[PDB]
């Protein structure tokens, strides 16, 4: 899930404050890639 | 030996630079929308 | 004997329970993990073996070889009424496994919120810490749980 990778601990600070990966980063589920996007008849769409 | 160096720095140099690298692109999807050009980037290629 | 009933508490056979203990089956009886029928119909969520196991006098403190009791399971794993049904028959809120960890840690880690309303409700020590210094609301600002981080002050 995003929030198991948000928490991904990249380092700890002297003052013992946190890094972690949400802090440098913004965590969503997306496409592997973006290039591919289709329609039918105008309206959002996939296929095969 | 005068320069304090063995066949290991030899091959780790050559495969440090004589090598592919991959980059990636310009204005590559997902864009930010209203961008103009879409170009790959060209990083280093094998020596010749 | 036991064996029986360790295996009918884990399918959830609310008869076979029944019919075990009028036989005088070991209520308390042990795995090999250490886990008691309590342990296995709190894991499972079976709540109504669970009532009929306190009833005939299980321990409802009994710990596995790791420590951990009925009320780490049920609280673990989003068992409310298990939970409540527990506590309800003296079942130790501040318990601690051998890493330190309570019920209400376990509770807070998976985000069970009206799990944790319960424990808090019997005395459960927020500032509770495990074998590595953390409570319960470090563990709600870890995992970002808004909802649970401003309960627990």
């Amino acid at each position: 899930s995003t929030e198991e990778f948000g928490k991904i601990l990249l380092k700890v600070n002297q003052d013992g404050s946190r890094v972690l990966l949400r802090d440098v980063a913004k965590i969503e589920l997306g496409g592997e890639n973006y290039d591919i996007i289709a329609e039918f008849n105008g309206q959002p769409a996939s296929g095969l | 030996n005068k320069f304090q160096l063995t066949p290991v720095d030899v091959i780790t140099a050559i495969k440090a630079q004589n090598a592919q690298v991959a980059a990636g692109q310009l204005g590559g999807t997902p864009p930010v929308k209203g961008q103009q050009l879409n170009a790959s980037i060209i990083a280093q290629t094998r020596l010749t | 004997l036991g064996k029986k009933l360790l295996e009918a508490a884990r399918a959830g056979r609310d008869d076979e329970v029944r019919i075990l203990m009028a036989n005088g089956a070991d209520v308390n009886a042990a795995d090999v993990v250490g886990w008691t029928p309590l342990h296995l119909a709190a894991y499972w969520g079976h709540l109504e073996i669970v009532e009929v196991l306190l009833k005939n006098g299980a321990d409802v403190n009994a710990y596995d070889t790791l420590g951990s009791t009925p009320l780490h399971l049920a609280a673990h794993f989003g068992h409310l009424e298990i939970v409540e049904v527990l506590l309800k028959n003296g079942a130790d809120v501040n318990a601690k496994d051998d890493n330190g960890i309570t019920p209400l840690h376990l509770a807070a880690n998976r985000g069970h919120l009206e799990i944790v309303e319960v424990l808090l409700k019997y005395g459960a020590d927020v500032n509770a810490q495990d074998k590595f210094g953390k409570t319960a609301f470090d563990i709600s600002i870890n995992n970002g749980n808004e909802d649970l981080a401003e309960i627990l002050q």
